[PDB]
């Protein structure tokens, strides 16, 4: 997911702007829902998840919110002690304390039902894997028993109209998210919300800890450690997934980290390049960020010292040039299947190539396969999620850095060999392999594009809607599943605020019996397709405007 | 009115609530939802509370059984039970809207069931506050803040120690997986401030 907040040091014909691209997959109907609640509090506009009843992403004509995941670590493993003579407790604090436990069935259709106990310890829920006699494992997230508060703070911060109320409905979404804020003045603020643990001395929480009792966390730390920005002097927030602040440790997974590698440097650059940004060109910086690959910039450099005093002929150096002379910003061919540029394949084998080499050589099976892939890797229907700099890649940045990593390189990826050798060797795989594929005249390449797919199985693999309801898109797009953009005190506009959004494939996903699609079923996925998207509007009079329907319920509680 | 609940679509289908008071508001929330996205929505409250099965037979009983171990049902109702009035206002009210729509949808299938019902072989039942709060906990919580790898983790500093020895395992395993890497660009640049806390990254715990 990614966000890009600009203040009023750097808003042109505004005061803030406001642009979020969440990535949540593509799904038929649509992941998110649009709704405008005004009443009892609330004024506000927007669209949000399964339509929770809270917006995650809207306005209310003071100030607007947006969010992308955080990815801090709130949640450790505790590896409780059992034994064979008391089943169903575990030690705890010198004694042998009862879990707690429950009986589900699970009731099957034309099938046998099943059931199983489920249990938990002081630390949460157990695991199923990784059982013995003596060990089962409790996951413990610093957000238990805080599910409502992170809902209802979510629907509450809806009614802020500062700074000050807003981030005290920060400070109990418990869950690890980042949050954004802008408002009417053009002040821009940033949270990175949640509950995060106060563990005890010498508690590495890469690592599992002992569920006997020591290692118990202390507490919660509180709101003040959660990393915050009110109005930055850098004027504006970015982020893209990646770390909030300096020294503030990532996510446990393997596959996860923050390092110099990072995809949010992509927007970093196109806030930067431009001293001050429109409405239009800050709308503009999703098509840019959704075609950019990702790598190029990274390992160019490192293409082009090794390639740098090979003769012309060299077709290992004629690859570099290649990919020098790219923007890196994939197009598609007008037959509507292919990239008008071969830069993403190049790329794709050669890393492959690269981690093969070093990363992934370095590394004992079978943990070796965690750092093998490329980040181009995906199916016929095409990603099913953002694109991203893969875990192996950003360690290999590391160490094409040399000195320049603040990361000590315990054993060296390129094993005694030189970089440059290296480098070479994977450039001879990529054209052994691209030459072989599409012959020798690289000019007329015509590699795979990659597609986009709005799945009729949502996030969990389960319908929620018959398979013939798949939408299917030619261009993938490394951008929001839906991507809403707030602008306050627009100068050409007679409101104080200006909204848009694109839910795709459309606010409705219903079928009459006998098949007949709803008027709004597809109307908004043309739009999505090309940049396109349609008014949010607020006011009594706006709404009025461009009504088409209305419905007045009489109800009593 | 304090029953009145108005609600106005726009251009794109896109609905609009007016009412007095929690309760009304979110019915109507709820109303329109309903009229929208009645079977996402039942697929939804199926997902996250691990009852696919049910419907679509013995490929989703392991996806049931997994849902089900990853969350515990009485701690939710608990906080539920615990919530305010005007809080509890929002839920119910979400619920009983839908469930408005549920019971005209039930009454006169032939022309409000959507499709996918008649398709997949049941009909819509209705809501409590419980199933609101799982959608939320089961798509959000559960998707996007429940992340971790410890075990996996140790289990390659165990490998990496094994084949490089004790410290230089340690040391590569922080050349893999570093705590924290200080040239990761940030969403908060470093004169505005830093993260004051250390953690420990040799697995002390041990
Ligand atoms: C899609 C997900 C993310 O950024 O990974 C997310 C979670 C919560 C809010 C916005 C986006
Ligand atoms: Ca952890």
């Amino acid at each position: 997911s990614n966000m890009w907040v600009i203040g009023k040091s750097k808003a042109q014909d505004a005061k803030a702007i406001m642009v979020n691209g969440p990535q949540f997959g593509w799904y038929a109907p649509a992941y998110t829902y649009g709704i405008g609640l005004h009443g009892a509090g609330y004024d506000v506009t927007g669209n949000t998840p399964f339509a929770y009843p809270g917006l995650v992403f809207g306005h209310n004509g003071v100030i607007s919110w947006g969010s992308t995941a955080g990815f801090g670590d709130d949640v450790d493993i505790f590896a409780e002690r059992l034994s064979a003579e008391k089943p169903g407790y575990y030690l705890h604090n010198g004694k042998w304390v009862k879990m707690l436990s429950r009986e589900e069935t699970i009731t099957v259709k034309n099938g046998q039902a099943e059931t199983f106990t489920v249990w938990r310890t002081v630390h949460g829920n157990i695991l199923q894997t990784d059982q013995t006699t003596q060990t089962a494992y409790a996951k413990s997230r610093a957000w238990d028993g805080k599910e409502l508060a992170s809902l209802l703070a979510w629907t509450h911060q809806m009614k802020a109209k500062n700074w000050q109320e807003w981030t005290q409905q920060a400070a109990k979404q418990a869950l690890t998210i980042n949050w954004y804020y802008a408002d009417v003045n053009g002040n821009i603020g940033y949270v990175h919300t949640g509950a995060y643990p106060d563990r005890q001395s010498g508690h590495d929480p890469r690592l599992p800890v002992p569920g006997t009792g020591k290692w118990d966390w202390k507490g919660l730390l509180p709101f003040e450690m959660n990393p915050k920005v009110y109005n930055p002097q850098s004027g504006y927030i970015a982020n893209w997934n990646n770390s909030p602040q300096k020294d503030y440790p990532a996510s446990d997974l393997f596959a996860f980290l923050w390092g110099g590698a990072d995809r949010v440097t992509e927007i970093d650059r196109l806030l930067e390049q431009k001293p001050r940004l429109t409405a239009d060109q800050a709308w503009d910086v999703i098509r840019q960020t959704s075609r950019q690959d990702l790598n190029l910039r990274l390992f160019l450099p490192t293409l082009q010292a090794a390639t740098s005093g090979l003769t012309q002929s060299d077709p290992r150096r004629q690859l570099v040039e290649t990919l020098t002379r790219w923007d890196g910003i994939n197009l598609l061919n007008d037959d509507g299947k292919t990239w008008q540029q071969p830069g993403s394949a190049i790329l794709n084998v050669w890393l492959t190539s690269m981690l093969k080499r070093t990363v992934v050589a370095a590394v004992p099976m079978p943990f070796d396969k965690w750092y093998s892939a490329s980040g181009y890797e995906t199916t016929q229907d095409g990603p099913t999620g953002s694109l991203n700099i893969s875990v192996g890649a950003k360690i290999l940045y590391e160490a094409v850095q040399g000195d320049k990593s603040p990361i000590p390189q315990a054993v060296d990826l390129f094993a005694g060999k030189p970089q440059q050798e290296v480098v070479l060797a994977a450039l001879e795989d990529t054209w052994e392999t691209l030459s072989k594929r599409y012959g020798n005249n690289v000019s007329n390449w015509k590699t795979p594009a990659m597609a986009l797919t709005f799945r009729a199985n949502n996030f969990f693999g389960v319908p929620q809607a018959a398979a013939e309801e798949t939408r299917h898109q030619a261009e993938y797009q490394n951008r929001g599943t839906e991507n809403d953009m707030i602008v306050f005190s627009p100068t050409t506009s007679d409101r104080p605020v200006l909204a848009w959004d694109v839910v795709a494939p459309g606010q409705s996903g219903f079928i009459a019996p006998d098949g007949t699609v709803d008027k709004h079923y597809e109307d908004q996925l043309k739009m999505y397709e090309n940049f396109g998207r349609k008014s949010l509007w607020l006011t009594k009079q706006d709404v009025e405007a461009h009504k088409e329907s209305q419905e007045v319920l009489h109800v009593q509680r | 009115s304090s029953s009145e609940i108005k609600i106005v679509r726009d251009e794109y289908g896109m609905p609009h609530i007016y009412a007095n008071d929690t309760w009304h508001l979110f019915y109507g929330y709820g109303y329109v939802v309903a009229q929208d996205r009645l079977f996402q929505m039942e697929m939804a409250r199926r997902s996250t509370q691990g009852t696919v099965a049910e419907v679509l037979g013995k490929d989703f009983v392991k996806f049931d059984k997994d849902i089900r171990r990853n969350y515990w049902p009485d701690a939710i109702r608990a906080q539920i039970a615990a919530l305010s009035p005007e809080d509890m206002s929002i839920l119910q009210g979400y619920a009983d809207g839908m469930n408005a729509w549920i019971d005209k949808v039930n009454t006169n299938p032939e022309t409000l069931l959507p499709k996918q019902f008649n398709t997949f072989g049941f009909t819509p039942k209705r809501w409590e506050p419980f199933d609101v709060a799982m959608i939320f906990v089961g798509t959000m919580a559960n998707r996007y803040s429940d992340s971790t790898s410890e075990i996996d983790n140790l289990a390659l500093l165990t490998a990496l120690k094994d084949k490089y020895g004790v410290s230089q395992g340690m040391a590569v395993f922080n050349q893999l997986k570093w705590l924290v890497n200080p040239s990761a660009p940030t969403t908060i640049a470093v004169q505005e401030s830093n993260y004051p806390l250390k953690f420990n990254q040799q697995n002390s715990q041990t």
